[PDB]
């Protein structure tokens, strides 16, 4: 019988406001297990929030943490919660559920993003980055796509509707000091293909349902 | 109540045998686990309490206890064991995780390939100006930037990016925005991005006029 | 999995060093189950598993279960004089004809009962004198799939 935990209730949160998170967990009953939710910031190493223990429901925190997140389990519903209060900029981060194995945790979850900020929900612009002599040398030439300002996280950039992958580098995310985020994508292409194949970036930034296809041709 | 891991970083070949260490807080055996993760993904657990190999974890992967140091080993590393590696330590009363090996593939020195891309017209009128300077396909990651604007040498007001070791090559790709305001931008002539790396014999300086 | 446990209350805690462990299990649904208590100590050089007591419970009435498993102290003779006064472990585990399904540890903190020998501890170690205190709300949980009939 398949084991699964899924998380769900993720998104963006202003400063000193509520979130719940919940993990659906199927092919275990949730309360004959300890329960933990680990969180990662972007880009930083596992932090351990809460656990929950199977029997009484006992319940230990990280200090960071202590008062102001409550995990707890409902056994009808077999889910798992964190109930996140007074929430700070600094628990931003991806928030996974998982499954006790003795003192380890065997079982994860994809995990959930909690973005907390102020900030307002902003689709990005998108520049090309055209192919010229200056990008261009020894039959190959680059070419990309910059992806500005845009808030929160994630954005997602294809090339020709997911067609084209080789030579593909779409750069992490860079938090700017405006506090928007910006990457580029680029790609690498034959030179001489430049009069005939059209190149496009497909930029979807779902927190503001904001789909850019942006044709990147050279400039005359 | 403390887990310190080592080392952050390991460059490795397929073949190696890799060791990893952490010296925890509490020497019960019991207590500590090692995890593998890969970019975007969840954690794999791969030993729990100090010694037990985790169902469907190859025999290559073995743990071990001394005192107070527990060790992860690799005995022959595989191209799917390229990864961060954390351990683990599930005291009286706080779980906490090490900060992580990030074990990374050797390969020779290979020289950036070097472009550079003007902001587009569009971007200008919307009253702001990147510059971008792409570092491509190059090894090892370390590679330093230098923006020069008319000679005048800047500072920051740039923002570097670096893509993950490519799973084809074994190389890195780096990209250099250099912000201004339109009118900034358009105060000034050359703008040139000088690249020092240890492949080139010389630092590499990609440039363009107008602005 | 047949055999589920649904609960384990550790019922003398804190207690003496010698006292006997007492746990109240419940578990839900031919071959005798076998509850076992094992100590585990972990020194410089030393993991050591020192088994407790075991008592095999057959018949196994069917349905909700409830009763009491008293498990005889560890031997202090057979544990370093480092492990009597430290944090150790307790695997609490029932096997179904010899492959244990069900493990779960407990976390132990062992410490004298007086101030002055907590703050002055003998050369020699004082069994008589040591508490154990079980962390008994937090327990670590393994569960094996094995086959039944």
């Amino acid at each position: 019988s398949e084991v699964q935990l899924v998380e769900s209730g993720g998104g963006l949160v202003q400063p000193g406001g509520s979130l719940r998170l919940s993990c659906a967990a199927s092919g275990f009953n949730v309360s004959y297990y300890s329960i933990h939710w680990v969180r990662q910031a972007p880009g930083k190493g596992l932090e351990w929030v809460a656990s929950i223990y199977p029997y009484y429901g006992s319940t230990s925190y990280a200090d960071s943490v202590k008062g102001r997140f409550t995990i707890s389990a409902d056994t009808s519903k077999n889910t798992a919660y964190l109930q996140m209060n007074s929430l700070r900029a600094e628990d931003t981060a991806v928030y996974y559920c998982a499954r006790g194995y003795g003192w380890a945790l065997d079982y994860w979850g994809q995990g959930t993003l909690v973005t907390v900020s102020s900030a307002s929900t902003k689709g990005p612009s998108v520049f090309p980055l055209a192919p010229s002599s200056k990008s261009t040398s020894g039959g190959t030439a680059a070419l990309g796509c910059l992806v500005k300002d845009y808030f929160p996280e994630p954005v997602t950039v294809s090339w020709n509707s997911g067609a084209l992958t080789s030579g593909v580098h779409t750069f992490p995310a860079v938090l700017q000091s405006s506090g928007l985020y910006s990457l580029s994508s680029v790609v690498t292409v034959p030179s001489s293909s430049l009069g005939t194949q059209t190149y496009i970036c497909n930029v979807n930034h779902k927190p503001s349902n904001t789909k850019v296809d942006k044709k990147v041709e050279p400039k005359s | 109540i403390q887990m310190t891991q080592s080392p952050s970083s390991l460059s490795a070949s397929v073949g190696d045998r890799v060791t990893i260490t952490c010296r925890a807080s509490q020497s019960v055996s019991s207590a500590v686990a090692w995890y593998q993760q890969k970019p975007g993904k969840a954690p794999k657990l791969l030993i729990y309490s100090a010694s037990s190999l985790y169902s469907g974890v190859p025999s290559r992967f073995s743990g071990s206890r001394s005192g107070t140091d527990f060790t992860l080993t690799i005995s022959s590393l595989q191209p799917e064991d390229f990864a961060t590696y954390y351990c683990q330590q599930d005291g009286w009363s706080l779980i906490t995780f090490g900060q992580g090996t990030k074990v990374e593939i050797k390969r020779t020195v290979a020289a950036p390939s070097v472009f550079i891309f003007p902001p587009s017209d569009s971007q200008l009128k919307s009253g702001t100006a990147s510059v971008v300077c792409l570092l491509n396909n190059f090894y090892p990651r370390e590679a330093k930037v230098q923006w020069k604007v008319d000679n005048a040498l800047q500072s920051g007001n740039s923002q570097e990016s670096v893509t993950e070791q490519d799973s084809k090559d074994s190389t890195y790709s780096l990209s250099s925005t250099l912000t201004l305001s339109k009118a900034d931008y358009e105060k000034h002539k050359v703008y040139a991005c000088e690249v020092t790396h240890q492949g080139l014999s010389s630092p590499v300086t990609k440039s363009f006029n107008r602005g | 999995s047949i055999v589920s446990l649904l609960g384990i209350k550790v019922l003398n805690n804190p207690a003496k060093f010698t006292d006997p462990y007492e746990f109240e299990i419940t578990f839900e649904c031919k071959h005798d189950l076998e509850w076992k208590l094992t100590y585990v100590g972990s020194s410089r050089s030393l993991d050591h598993d020192q088994e407790l007591d075991s008592i095999l419970v057959g018949p196994v009435p069917v349905g909700v279960n409830k009763f009491v498993f008293s498990a005889d102290p560890p031997s202090a003779e057979l544990i370093p004089a480092s492990e009597l006064v430290s944090v150790t472990v307790i695997l609490l585990s029932c096997s179904y004809d010899g492959r244990e399904f069900v493990r779960v540890g407990y976390y132990v903190n062992n410490e004298y009962d007086e101030e002055e020998l907590r703050e002055n501890p003998p050369a020699k170690v004082q069994v008589d004198h040591i508490v154990r205190n079980i962390l008994a709300e937090k327990p670590r949980v393994t569960r094996f799939n094995i086959v039944w009939d």
